[PDB]
């Protein structure tokens, strides 16, 4: 779909990381709000069925 | 003006001088005028640094560490890769800046910095960032911080040492 | 040698103590032709 | 690779926190 | 997967978009424990003494010797 | 256990105490879910899985604070060990040089530091009971259990501080004088951790000389506990830290 | 070099001379003879900034001294006279009209 | 890339890229060498420029092994002066690229002079001679001296 | 080339993915003017020879 | 950060803590009291006797540590200061070894300490040009006296409308 609405950060310091396994856009929206900043308008949608 | 132009009898070519004598006794080491464009490059040692950082203050004095904030760097390169504002580097900037509009009469020409553009190489910034005639260039030493080095894509001229010829 | 040190020699010496930064874009002038928005505008599309 | 996991583990750990 | 690769749409651009993955990718510690031996010398020599006898005067006599005929 | 370990931040730095006032609000909501503004000045959350981070968060931007907020990568919390027996010994003194601590460190079994967490091994017993204890299951010495003083890092850590230099050992005076203090400098180590910042586990600390200024006056009372932490890093660093 | 001073002097054609401040020592201030001060401004030098044309320190006379001297300071009693190594220049001597 | 306008790296870091990729253009490329110093008379000067260059580029990037020297006999009767050339432009680019200092270096160590025997002669005098004399020639006055040292100390 | 926007704006962090350019109708391979140019770097050596020789 | 001065905010070879808690380096400090008597840190004067000297211990590596647990004093870790005794030991030492127990003494030293003498000095928690001008300007001043032609040259009437449809004019407003 057509996106939603359209500096330096220290989180994203590549000094202080550890990329065991690389984040994807699977894990993005499986978990909405840890995975996520400013995640709006959003649905957390999960079934253990 | 008449080192770098050298004796009349004996003109140099575009960045020579005569000898290493002349050459290093200065700061200003190399100089070019494009039609208005001025591009300089100082070399300085610690202590003519030093001085003309503390004559910078003694007139237009920073206590707040607002020198930080105007320096414009350029937003092309990654952070990895851009200039490092720490204390002495911005204010070695903005020295040589106010020193060199000092010498430009204000009715016959000026110098604005917000036009123009000034990098540091330190033991901070291994980078010596420039942007001449269309060009935006980076210099980075082998000796510097690069432990890794390629060759790679053609973006990347290697510049070698003519007197040891090794890059 | 005594030495003269660098930039000593040359021709000229501070051009503006005073200037430190006041506003001429800063106050209002009610004037379509004379104000500094359009002083600004003007030099930066003209040439 | 597993000889420098636990390296890494310490440098980033203090980067983050240790100095 | 667009795992912040690729545009967000593939709309205005003159292509259509379309990622793929690069396929071409890849001293004292001897003597410090010896009084330690010394020690369980004393300790077991009174405990084994006390387990044949605990007059304190018997274990007392067995230590002694423990400790000194060792300490030689 | 939790394990998990997430850092967040205001995207405006204004708006902090806000942000406080709704870690506040999710600490007190949650049971388990731990947070500390650590020395790095930062703001980290401990955890236990996905699920509950992600609900969290979810809480903590709908409901208690409506600030928009940036997360890091979620990490862990480390422990950290050494695999073999400090071969040499560096020896802290107090600050006036008053007290020479000799101590050095090793591994203990896992076994035992387990019971340490399972409570088996309450010293809440007599010096007798802890005798029994050890000789009984895992070939300790009666005089080793003696020698056990303490146990580091709170109320249960796997880590034992023993007391073992028999002649200098009955200075009952001085020792019993500084053993308070001791106790505090070794569980100061243990939880402070002597690389990372993140707790010991399963080691073993041995005092080998304790040569006490007589009196060990507020002098020693003092200057004691710093002195003694050193001991313990000496010990650990010096030959064989691991995570 | 090294603070330390021989007879080697100089006197101050400009103002603001504050490099040489705990470089060389200050010691005087000239009342009479500035004017002399700037017709030697005025010379034209060499690129060493030396002169083409000779100035020369003619006489010297105390005006005044409070200091003793030194037992063994020979002082003479009249001008030892200029031979040539020290007369002739290699340069423009000031007599030559040009 | 032999018949380029002028020699590009696009090319060698190109096969170079797919001997990454498996062994197959490695060992390939031992032929490929061994191919090029058999049938390099073949070219012009400026073709077998670009080759030098080329197999010069994989030799800093170790692509080649540094091993392939051993086909390079160092004496005047089996070199072709278009081998001569050929290595000139070779080893200029290899110390011009990785400094001389570490090409000394690995030049010299021993677990390669078996390779390297061909190139620096102290059992035959006459192409040590003739070698050290060509290694002087390119200006490596550092190997040069050092083994004509060696047959100085011989006799 | 397309390279993982954050770390992009990092540390230069290399290639990963390729986004397509313009769309031709099969595999279709259209040439490209890069490859017929020759890079500076290039010519000024060229040129640097070239002349001394002729000198 | 944190053994760098503040006013200069550059490395300070000698400190001077403020009695206030930051970093004054006293060769500076006073020259920025013996040239305007304020403070950097809060631009109120603040009277002199109150700069004490401040001790930041070394290790093996000469880095400004705490002598006491011998933690390396950086960013991160919280420094408290001993005033009376000269001495600063780690702001956990003397909180952990005396605000536990009762020995208000001091950090280094066998000597008492007052229960306010320690203050938290860092804690992430919280023209001549040639003589053609000279003799130019002189013979200027000298010959040279004022003009005459250019002098002399330099409803309602019209000049607000001439001057407003002419930008070629001063500017009259009535």
């Amino acid at each position: 779909f057509e996106p939603l609405v359209r500096d330096w950060n220290e989180f994203n310091d590549i000094n202080k990381i550890i990329i065991r396994q690389p984040i994807r856009t699977e894990y993005k929206i499986a978990f909405p709000y840890l995975y996520n900043n400013l995640p709006h308008h959003v649905h957390l949608t999960w079934y253990h069925t | 003006a008449s080192e770098m132009a050298g004796p009349p009898q004996m003109p140099n070519d575009f960045l020579s001088f005569q000898d290493i004598a002349t050459e290093a006794a200065h700061p200003i080491r190399l100089f070019c005028r494009y039609i208005d464009r001025i591009h300089i490059f100082f070399r300085f040692t610690a202590d003519e640094a030093r001085d003309l950082i503390q004559r910078y203050l003694t007139e237009h004095p920073d206590p707040n560490n607002e020198n930080i904030v105007g320096y414009n760097n350029k937003k092309c390169w990654p952070r990895d890769a851009r200039m490092r504002l720490m204390k002495h580097d911005v204010n070695l900037g903005r020295a040589v800046f106010w020193d060199i509009k000092n010498r430009l009469p204000r009715s016959v020409t000026t110098v604005q910095w917000e036009n123009s553009f000034v990098s540091v190489y330190s033991k901070d910034n291994p980078n010596l960032l420039f942007n001449m005639c269309g060009f935006e260039c980076r210099i980075l030493p082998k000796c510097r911080t690069s432990y890794e080095e390629f060759t790679h894509k053609d973006g990347v001229w290697n510049l070698q040492n003519e007197v040891t010829k090794e890059r | 040698k005594v030495k003269r040190r660098w930039d000593d020699d040359v021709v000229f010496k501070n051009c503006a103590k005073g200037v430190d930064d006041q506003k001429k874009d800063k106050r209002f002038v009610n004037d379509t032709l004379r104000s500094e928005f359009h002083k600004k505008f003007m030099e930066k599309y003209i040439k | 690779p597993a000889p420098h996991l636990a390296r890494e583990f310490m440098i980033k750990t203090r980067r983050r926190k240790g100095l | 997967m667009y795992n912040g690769i690729g545009l967000p749409t593939p709309r205005g651009s003159g292509t259509n978009g379309y990622v793929q993955r690069n396929l071409s990718l890849v001293p004292d510690i001897l003597d410090h424990e010896r009084k330690r031996r010394v020690e369980l010398r004393c300790l077991e020599l009174e405990e084994m003494m006390e387990e044949q006898g605990y007059e304190e005067q018997q274990i007392q006599e067995k230590v002694a010797t423990f400790r000194l005929m060792l300490l030689e | 256990t939790s394990v998990i370990k997430i850092a967040v931040e205001p995207v405006n730095p204004s708006e902090l105490p806000k942000m406080l006032d709704g870690l506040r609000k999710v600490n007190k909501s949650y049971p388990s879910l731990t947070t500390k503004v650590e020395e790095s000045g930062e703001h980290v959350i401990l955890g236990t899985g996905e699920l509950y981070l992600d609900c969290v968060m979810h809480d903590l931007r709908k409901m208690y604070s409506e600030i928009d907020i940036k997360v890091a990568d979620p990490v862990v919390t480390f422990c950290e060990t050494v695999v073999e027996t400090s071969s040499l010994k560096c020896f802290a003194e107090t600050p006036n040089k008053k007290n020479k601590i000799t101590m050095i460190a090793e591994p203990l079994e896992k076994g035992l530091a387990e019971d340490i967490e399972n409570e088996v091994v309450q010293i809440t017993w007599n010096r007798k009971k802890l005798g029994e204890f050890f000789q009984t299951k895992y070939d300790w010495d009666l005089l080793a259990a003696r020698s056990i003083w303490a146990f580091g890092p709170d109320a249960t850590g796997p880590n034992i501080l023993v007391d073992d230099t028999l002649p200098s050992e009955v200075d009952k005076a001085l020792l019993g004088s500084v053993k308070d203090s001791i106790v505090q400098g070794f569980q100061w180590g243990t939880r402070e951790g002597p690389l990372c910042d993140e707790l010991i586990r399963n080691v073993k600390f041995k005092i080998l000389d304790a040569v006490v200024a007589q009196e060990p006056l507020h002098r020693g009372g003092g200057q004691i506990i710093p002195t003694a932490r050193r001991v313990v890093y000496s010990a650990f660093l010096m030959a064989t830290p691991r995570l | 070099g090294s603070d330390q001073h021989g007879s080697q002097f100089l006197i101050t054609t400009g103002e603001n001379l504050d490099y040489l401040d705990g470089v060389h020592t200050v010691f005087g201030e000239v009342t009479e003879g500035m004017d002399i001060i700037k017709k030697i401004n005025e010379t034209f030098v060499d690129k060493d900034f030396v002169p083409y044309q000779d100035i020369r320190i003619n006489h010297t006379v105390i005006l005044d001294d409070p200091f003793d001297d030194p037992p063994d300071l020979l002082i003479p009693d009249r001008s030892p006279e200029p031979t040539r190594e020290q007369l002739d220049s290699g340069r423009i001597g000031a007599d030559e009209e040009i | 890339c032999a018949q380029q306008r002028t020699y590009e790296k696009f090319f060698g870091l190109l096969a170079g890229r797919f001997c990454m990729l498996k062994k197959e253009y490695m060992e390939s490329f031992e032929g490929i060498f061994k191919e090029q110093y058999d049938t390099i008379h073949r070219l012009e000067t400026n073709k077998l420029r670009n080759v030098a260059k080329m197999f010069a580029h994989l030799l800093y990037t170790d692509s080649l092994p540094w091993s392939v020297l051993e086909c390079i006999k160092l004496s005047e009767e089996t070199t072709t002066s278009s081998s001569r050339i050929f290595v000139k432009i070779f080893f200029q680019e290899l110390c011009e690229y990785m400094g001389l200092p570490k090409l000394n270096a690995r030049l010299k160590d021993e677990t390669l002079q078996p390779f390297f025997e061909g190139l620096l002669p102290r059992d035959n005098p006459r192409n040590t001679r003739f070698a050290i004399n060509f290694f002087t020639s390119i200006g490596l006055g550092g190997l040069t001296d050092e083994l004509r040292e060696h047959l100085k100390n011989t006799p | 080339p397309q390279s993982d926007l954050r770390w992009s704006k990092q540390t230069d962090v290399g290639i990963t993915h390729f986004r397509s350019g313009m769309s031709h109708e099969e595999d279709q391979l259209i040439p490209n003017l890069y490859r017929y140019i020759q890079p500076w770097e290039s010519e000024f050596i060229d040129s640097q020879r070239v002349w001394a020789e002729y000198a | 950060p944190f053994d760098h001065c503040s006013l200069s905010l550059q490395p300070f070879v000698y400190p001077v803590c403020t009695p206030d808690g930051i970093v004054f380096d006293l060769l500076n400090i006073v020259p920025w009291l013996k040239k305007y008597g304020t403070n950097p840190s809060n631009g109120e004067k603040l009277d002199g006797r109150s700069l004490i000297k401040l001790n930041f211990s070394k290790n093996s590596e000469g880095k400004y540590h705490c002598p006491v647990l011998f933690t390396v004093f950086t960013n991160n870790t919280h420094i408290v200061a001993v005033r009376t005794t000269g001495n600063v030991y780690a702001y956990e030492a003397v909180e952990q070894l005396n605000i536990k127990a009762k020995n208000f003494r001091d950090l280094l030293t066998d000597e008492p300490f007052s229960r306010q003498d320690i203050i938290t000095l860092q804690d992430p928690t919280n023209k001549n040009t040639n003589a053609e001008t000279r003799e130019t300007l002189q013979e200027l001043y000298k010959e040279f006296k004022g003009d005459e032609i250019l002098a002399a040259t330099m409803y309602s009437t019209g000049k607000v409308s001439a001057s407003f449809t002419s930008t070629a004019m001063v500017p009259e407003t009535t």
